[PDB]
DNA sequence: ATCGATGTATATATCTGACACGTGCCTGGAGACTAGGGAGTAATCCCCTTGGCGGTTAAAACGCGGGGGACAGCGCGTACGTGCGTTTAAGCGGTGCTAGAGCTGTCTACGACCAATTGAGCGGCCTCGGCACCGGGATTCTGAT
DNA sequence: ATCAGAATCCCGGTGCCGAGGCCGCTCAATTGGTCGTAGACAGCTCTAGCACCGCTTAAACGCACGTACGCGCTGTCCCCCGCGTTTTAACCGCCAAGGGGATTACTCCCTAGTCTCCAGGCACGTGTCAGATATATACATCGAT
C-alpha cells in the first residue's frame, strides 16, 4: 500500500490546464516536491512549537512556518490561500 | 481556469514605480488643508488615514546642483521675511538644492521641521530628475498635521532657532 | 456514523488530502498534539503550491506544442521563476537538464 | 537665522572608514572606490532577511520585543549558525 | 617622514587580525538595524544583547564575503578588490541569480 | 575493479562543460573534474552505504542515496522520498 | 572542402547539449565506478538499478553547476578558457574542500 | 530556573587542563556548541528511525548519526568513546 | 536505596538524566532507548574535550590562562575535523584566523 | 557576397509504449462521544528597554600630492579545436540463478508510567588573582643616504 | 651596505572586576514494580540484481595542422593611499519612567482515544493516442574565393 499524492497532483492539474496530461517521472517529481514542502514546513512548525514552549502544531504555527519558508509573494499567496481554507472549513 | 496572480517582483516593484509617477504628475492632493498652529505659522492637515509606506506628498521645487546649492540658500536668506524653503540632498557624489521659495500650487514647501512630527522624506527620480518624495513612514490619523524632519544640525541655527530640536 | 460523511478535503474546498496530512502530522513525531485546522492550512498551501508549480510547467509544455509536462518542463518552468528557484534553489530535478544560457562574451563577433 | 534642509539614511552610518576595517580583517590590500556602495547593498540585504526571519520569530510569540534568541533562530534558518548567545 | 603606500596597508591587516572587537560602531549599526525592522512590524524593541548578536552576524558575513572577494581579485590577477570581484563572489555563493 | 576513474572520459567531461557554457577547456581540466567527480562520489556513496549499514540491508537503494543527497545539502527529486 | 572558425562548433554543442537532458556521462563506466567507490567502504554490496541512476544525476548535476562557475571564474578572469585553477577558485568560494 | 552545561564542561575542562580557567564568553560558547551538536545528532537519529520505520531511538540510531554527523576521525573516536561508555554503563546495573 | 547517577554508572561527565530528558522532551520518537542517551552524552563529552583540548593549547601559546572566544575560534579553524564540522558556523568575539594572501607580501 | 555545403525548422505517416480510464475491495478516513489537560485569559511585579542630558575625545570627513596599479595595446608561440580513420567497448536483448528484500507470526525483553525520596544542581555572596593598562628598556621592521 | 628612527616586544606593578569556591534549598533524577507492545528472530516467497554472451555501431581515441588565445611586456593615467587638520557624534555615566516579559491561577474547550461504518484510493488490466523517428521541403547560416 505505496504512499502518495499522484492522485492529488493529477487533480490539481486538470484543475489548472484541463487539456494537459503529466509523465510518470514528471509525476514522480511533484510527488517528491510535495513530500519535500510538507517535511519542511512541518519541521518548521515543529520547531516553532518546541520553541515556545507550546505541545500543538496549528495553523498559527503552520502560517508562521509557512512565511519562514516560502519566499515573499509565494508566502503571501500561500497564506491567503491556507487562510480561507481554514475559515471556509471552520465554517462548514 | 485555476490561474495564478502572482505578479512576480518585478512587476511589483515597476508598478509602485509607475503609480508613484502617475501620482506625483496627478496633482490630486488628497485631504490637506492649511491653517493656523499656535506658535509656529501656518499647518498643512491631512485627512486621510495613512499607513505605512504611502505617499502624502511631493516636495516640489528647482532643482539645481551643488556649487549654487551652497550659495542661493543665503543669497534667499538675505531677505528675513523668506521663511524655509530650500532643500539640499547628496547623491550620487552630488548634493542639489530644492528651491522652492517663489510659490507654487504644490503642497510640499507649506510644511515646517520637527523631529516629532510623522514623515521621514526619501527620494524618487522620474527621469533624472531627483522629486523630494514625501511618504508616510507610519501611522497617521486623519487629523493629524504633515511634520517631518529637515536634517539640518546647523548650531548657528539651532542656537537662534531652539525649536528645532523638537 | 450516520449523517453521511463527506470529507475533509470537501468541507475544506481543497484537492489535496487533509486527512492523509492529518495522519503524516501525527505519525511524524513533530509534536505531541496537532491542531483540527492545522492539516487543513497545510494541504492548502501544498495545494497552491503545486497549482503554482503546475501552471508554469503546463505553460512551457504549450510554448513546446506539447500535451504532456516532463521534467524538462517542470526544471524550465521552476527555474524561469523568480521565487520557485529561490524555494527551489539547491534542489535537482531528475532529468531535467538546465536553461539555455550562453555568457555574452563567448558570442561570436 | 533661515536653514537649509538636508537628509540621511542610516546606512551611511557603516562608513568608509568602517567598511576598510572590515576589509582589513578580511585581508585585503588594497580597495576599489565603489566598493562601499557595493557592501553596504550587500549588508542591508542580509539584515533585512535576518531581521524579517527574527521579526517574524517575534510575531508568532507575540512579543513586541525581538530577544537574541530570535536572532540567533532567523541566523540558524539562513545556514549561519551563531554561537554565544544563548543558543 | 612617509611609509610606502601598502605597508601600513598591512600593518592594519596584521592588528585586525590580530584583535576580536566589533569593527561597525554600535550606535550607528542599531540605528541601521531599527529602521530595517522599522519595515516589518512598528513599534519594535531589541533586546540589546538581540543587537549585539545581529552585529556580530553581519561583521562575520562581511569578513568572510570580504575574503572571498580578495579570493576574487588576487584570481583576476589584480590586488585591488572590485564591484565585480564581490559580484561574482556572491554569485558563486548563490546569494543572487 | 582498478582505475574506473579513466571511465570519465574527455568527451564526456567536454559534454558536461559544454552543457555548463563552456566554450574552451584547458587540457588539464580533465584530471582535475576527475578528482572533484571522484571527491563528490566519494561523499555521497558513504552516506548511502552508512544508511544501508544501519538498516541491516545490503542493496544500496534509490533512497539511501536520496537521503545521503539530502544531507549533503543536495536534495534529488525523481527516486522517491 | 568546408570547415568553420574554431568555436562554432563549440557554440553548437552548447546548445545541443542545453537542449537535450539525457545523460552525459557513459551508464557502465560511471556504474563500473561507483560499485569500486563503495567497495572501499563496504565488501559485497549490491545497487539498485534507480539506486545508480540517482547517483549518476546527481553528479551529472554537481558537474554541471560546477562548470557553470568555473566559466564564471574564467570570465572573471578575461579568459575564455576555463582552468584548474578556476575550479579550484569556484570550489574554495562554494565552500568545498 | 534554566538548564546549561556550564558545570560539565567546566569538569571536563579540570579533567584535560587541570591549571586553566574559562571565561563566561568561552563558556556561552561551549553551551551554544553543546546544544548544537546534540540538536544535530539527535535530530538525525530521529530522522533515521523513522526511515527505517521504528519508534525507538537507540544506541544503534544514535552510533549511525554519530558516524553520518561527524567528519572521519572524530566520528571514529566519538564512535570508540560512546561504546565504551555504554559498555561500562551495561556492565555495571 | 542508596542512588548513584548514570553518569557516574558510565564514567561520564555529562549529564546522562538531562540528556535523557532532553531526547524524550524534545519530540525525536515515541521511545528512548536506555542506552541512547548513555552514548549521546559520551559523544558530548568527547567532542567538548577535543575543543576545549585545542582551546587550551591556544591559551598557553597565548601564554595566558583563560580560555576566551578567540581561543576556540583558533582551535576550530585550525583543527581541520573540527573545521570541517563547525565550518558554517560563527563565534561571537572570535576573530578571524590570521592569513594574508602571498601576492600582497612586499617583494 | 553569392555558392554551396551544411545544418536546421516545418509537415506529414505511423506506430509503439505509456498514459488515462473502468472495477473490486479493503483499509484507512470520518462521525459520535468522553475525559483531561493544554492553552487562553486576566493580574501583577519588576526588569530592562528607551529616551534625554553633558562632556570627552576618538574617530570620521576632507583636502592634497604622488606613485603604483589597473588597463589597454602588442607580439609570440603554444596548446586547444576541428576533422578524419580506426578501434573498442557501450548498449541492447536474450536467458538463468540465487541472493536478499519484504512480509508474517511468536514471544520476550525493554521502555513507558507512577509514586517516594534524596542529593545534585542552581542562585546568591564573597574573595582574590588574572588580565588589562600605563609607562619604560630594547630590538626589529621600514626607508632615504 | 649605512644608519636612524619610530613601531613593537619584553617587563613591573598596580588595580579592579569577574571567576571560582561555599552554602542552603528544591525539584528532578534515581529506584522499584507493573505492563503492554515493539522489535528480534525465524521462516518463506519471489523480485530483481548480477553475470554472461553475442552483435551492432556509436562513441572514444589517436594524429595532424592551423590559428585563436593565453600570457608576458610596455606605457600611461588616474585613482587609492598616506598624512595632517578639523568636526562630529560615538560613547560613557547618570537618571527616570514605563512597557511588557515572565510567572501564576483558573477555567474551558479542544484534541486524543475508542468504536463503528463505509467509501475512496490502489492495484490491475485495457484501449488509444502523443510524440519520436523518417523522410522530404523549404529555408537559415556561415565561411571563403
Amino acid at each position: 500500500r505505496k504512499e502518495s499524492y499522484s492522485i492529488y497532483v493529477y487533480k490539481v492539474l486538470k484543475q489548472v490546464h484541463p487539456d494537459t496530461g503529466i509523465s510518470s517521472k514528471a509525476m514522480g517529481i511533484m510527488n517528491s516536491f510535495v513530500n519535500d514542502i510538507f517535511e519542511r514546513i512541518a519541521g518548521e512548525a515543529s520547531r516553532l512549537a518546541h520553541y515556545n514552549k507550546r505541545s500543538t502544531i496549528t495553523s498559527r504555527e503552520i502560517q508562521t512556518a509557512v512565511r519562514l519558508l516560502l519566499p515573499g509573494e509565494l508566502a503571501k499567496h500561500a497564506v491567503s490561500e491556507g487562510t480561507k481554507a481554514v475559515t471556509k472549513y471552520t465554517s462548514a | 481556469v485555476r490561474r495564478s496572480s502572482r505578479k512576480s517582483k518585478a512587476e511589483l516593484q515597476s508598478e509602485e514605480r509607475k503609480r508613484i509617477d502617475e501620482l506625483i504628475e496627478s496633482g490630486k492632493e488628497e485631504g490637506m488643508k492649511i491653517d493656523l498652529i499656535d506658535g509656529k505659522g501656518r499647518g498643512v492637515i491631512a485627512t486621510k488615514q495613512f499607513s505605512r509606506g504611502d505617499f502624502v506628498v511631493e516636495y516640489h521645487g528647482d532643482l539645481i546642483e551643488i556649487t549654487d546649492a551652497k550659495k542661493r540658500e543665503a543669497l534667499y536668506a538675505q531677505d528675513p521675511s523668506t521663511g524655509c524653503y530650500m532643500y539640499y540632498f547628496q547623491y550620487l557624489s552630488k548634493t542639489y538644492c530644492v528651491d522652492a521659495t517663489r510659490e507654487t500650487n504644490r503642497l510640499g514647501r507649506l510644511i515646517n521641521h520637527s523631529k516629532c512630527g510623522n514623515c521621514q522624506t526619501k527620494l524618487h527620480d522620474i527621469d533624472g530628475v531627483p522629486h523630494l518624495i514625501l511618504i508616510a513612514s507610519r501611522d497617521i490619523a486623519a487629523g493629524e498635521e504633515l511634520l517631518y524632519d529637515y536634517g539640518d544640525r546647523s548650531k548657528a541655527s539651532i542656537e537662534a532657532h531652539p525649536w528645532l530640536k523638537h | 456514523a450516520r449523517a453521511k460523511a463527506k470529507t475533509r478535503s470537501s468541507r475544506a474546498g481543497l484537492q489535496f488530502p487533509v486527512g492523509r496530512v492529518h495522519r503524516l502530522l501525527r505519525k511524524g513525531n513533530y509534536s505531541e498534539r496537532v491542531g483540527a485546522g492545522a492539516p487543513v492550512y497545510l494541504a492548502a498551501v501544498l495545494e497552491y503550491l503545486t497549482a503554482e508549480i503546475l501552471e508554469l510547467a503546463g505553460n512551457a509544455a504549450r510554448d513546446n506544442k506539447k500535451t504532456r509536462i516532463i521534467p524538462r518542463h517542470l526544471q524550465l518552468a521552476i527555474r524561469n521563476d523568480e521565487e520557485l528557484n529561490k524555494l527551489l534553489g539547491r534542489v535537482t530535478i531528475a532529468q531535467g537538464g538546465v536553461l539555455p544560457n550562453i555568457q555574452a562574451v563567448l558570442l561570436p563577433k | 537665522k533661515r536653514h537649509r534642509k538636508v537628509l540621511r539614511d542610516n546606512i551611511q552610518g557603516i562608513t568608509k572608514p568602517a567598511i576598510r576595517r572590515l576589509a582589513r580583517r578580511g585581508g585585503v590590500k588594497r580597495i576599489s572606490g565603489l566598493i562601499y556602495e557595493e557592501t553596504r547593498g550587500v549588508l542591508k540585504v542580509f539584515l533585512e532577511n535576518v531581521i524579517r526571519d527574527a521579526v517574524t520569530y517575534t510575531e508568532h510569540a507575540k512579543r513586541k520585543t525581538v530577544t537574541a534568541m530570535d536572532v540567533v533562530y532567523a541566523l540558524k534558518r539562513q545556514g549561519r549558525t551563531l554561537y554565544g548567545f544563548g543558543g | 617622514h612617509r611609509y610606502r603606500p601598502g605597508t601600513v596597508a598591512l600593518r592594519e591587516i596584521r592588528r585586525y587580525q590580530k584583535s576580536t572587537e566589533l569593527l561597525i560602531r554600535k550606535l550607528p549599526f542599531q540605528r541601521l538595524v531599527r529602521e530595517i525592522a522599522q519595515d516589518f512590524k512598528t513599534d519594535l524593541r531589541f533586546q540589546s544583547s538581540a543587537v549585539m548578536a545581529l552585529q556580530e552576524a553581519c561583521e562575520a558575513y562581511l569578513v568572510g564575503l570580504f575574503e572571498d572577494t580578495n579570493l576574487c581579485a588576487i584570481h583576476a590577477k589584480r590586488v585591488t578588490i572590485m564591484p565585480k570581484d564581490i559580484q561574482l563572489a556572491r554569485r558563486i555563493r548563490g546569494e543572487r541569480a
